[PDB]
């Protein structure tokens, strides 16, 4: 018998990384046996002990999570972040994993601050910052967090917001076809929202200079923006009082 | 036939992989069919077939289509078995 993952069948190493991360996402939701089954059908060993270079194992291994989207079967490998296959902006799939997600990092933090044992665990690197492992983890659910009140607001209304990601990609040289969608983009990139933020601020300084603040249609424009990144603060500072 | 009648495989041309498909027939027969009882699962052909069948590469204009609408018959399922 083999117990594996499904996988869109891409390069090599992204098929590892993503297994990888599948197997970490599976420890986390509590799947023992199925990750440990996995591994061994797989590599060998991917646990080890708690030190620097499992805490900078376990980061990249997060960051490739957040990067892509998990799977077990070709309907959860359908919303891997692929090219012509898959990935086309959908709140239903794409929900549904990012929910899990996000079940399994909040199952995760709570197991790792319940079992009361931080002296074995060390501060891995961040941007050439020492930063704790989970500083890193709540800092992964604040962007999956702001990811999935984003793709709420794109149910709730989809033009304005995609218009808006579109015009961030576009003054941040980032093109996308008839074949992909920004928001998409942005999912898979998600790991640049400081750059997504100086991109919403240099849209607004063009929509600021390009008119003339005496109508009405370009107050409410920066009221939405503004409301937006409410709603993004707003759920950031809910999780992190959470996890407090 | 249901996929060609669609409001959306020829007939709009939109860029939001939303309503577009909602706007269409197959959307308002599966929730028909979910409404009724029937399983869409073993009395429909599957997911995998859909994709597979070539009226796909014929009657497409962007992944979006293909994307969302295998999306909605994957949710449909789960949410009838």
């Amino acid at each position: 018998a083999v117990v594996k993952d499904s996988r869109p069948d891409q390069i090599a190493h992204d098929d590892k990384t993503k297994h990888l991360k599948a197997a970490f996402l599976r420890y986390c939701r509590k799947d023992i046996l199925g990750a440990q089954s996995m591994v061994d059908s797989l590599f060998s060993d991917s646990d080890m002990e708690p030190d620097d270079e499992l805490d900078l194992a376990v980061n990249q291994i997060s960051v490739d999570l957040i990067d892509d989207y998990p799977a077990s079967d070709p309907r959860w490998a359908e919303s891997v972040p692929e090219e012509a296959a898959g990935f086309s902006n959908t709140s239903l799939i794409l929900l549904h994993q990012l929910e899990d997600k996000m079940k399994a990092h909040s199952f995760f933090v709570d197991f790792l601050h319940q079992v009361g044992l931080f002296s074995r665990l060390s501060t891995c690197q961040t941007k050439g910052m020492l930063v704790a492992t989970r500083l890193l983890l709540s800092e992964h659910a604040e962007k999956l967090s702001a990811a999935i009140v984003l793709k709420n607001h794109h149910a709730k209304l989809p033009v304005l917001v995609n218009s808006a990601i579109q015009l961030a990609l576009d003054k941040r040289m980032c093109t996308v076809p008839q074949n992909l969608t920004a928001a998409d983009v942005y999912f898979r990139e998600v790991s640049q929202m400081e750059i997504i933020f100086e991109c919403l601020v240099d849209k607004e300084e063009a929509d600021l200079e390009s008119t003339s603040i005496d109508s009405v249609e370009w107050a409410n424009i920066v009221v939405n923006v503004n409301t937006i990144l409410k709603d993004m603060l707003h759920v950031a500072c809910q999780y992190r009082q959470s996890k407090n | 036939k249901a996929i060609k009648r669609d409001e959306w495989s020829a007939t709009d041309g939109k860029d939001d992989p939303i309503e577009a498909t909602k706007d269409s027939i197959f959307v308002k027969v599966l929730q028909n069919l979910l409404n009724k009882g029937i399983e869409l699962k073993g009395y429909l052909p599957k997911a995998e077939t859909l994709l597979q069948s070539e009226e796909l590469n014929s009657l497409k204009t962007n992944s979006y289509f293909e994307f969302s609408l295998k999306a909605n018959y994957e949710c449909y399922m789960k949410m009838q078995s």
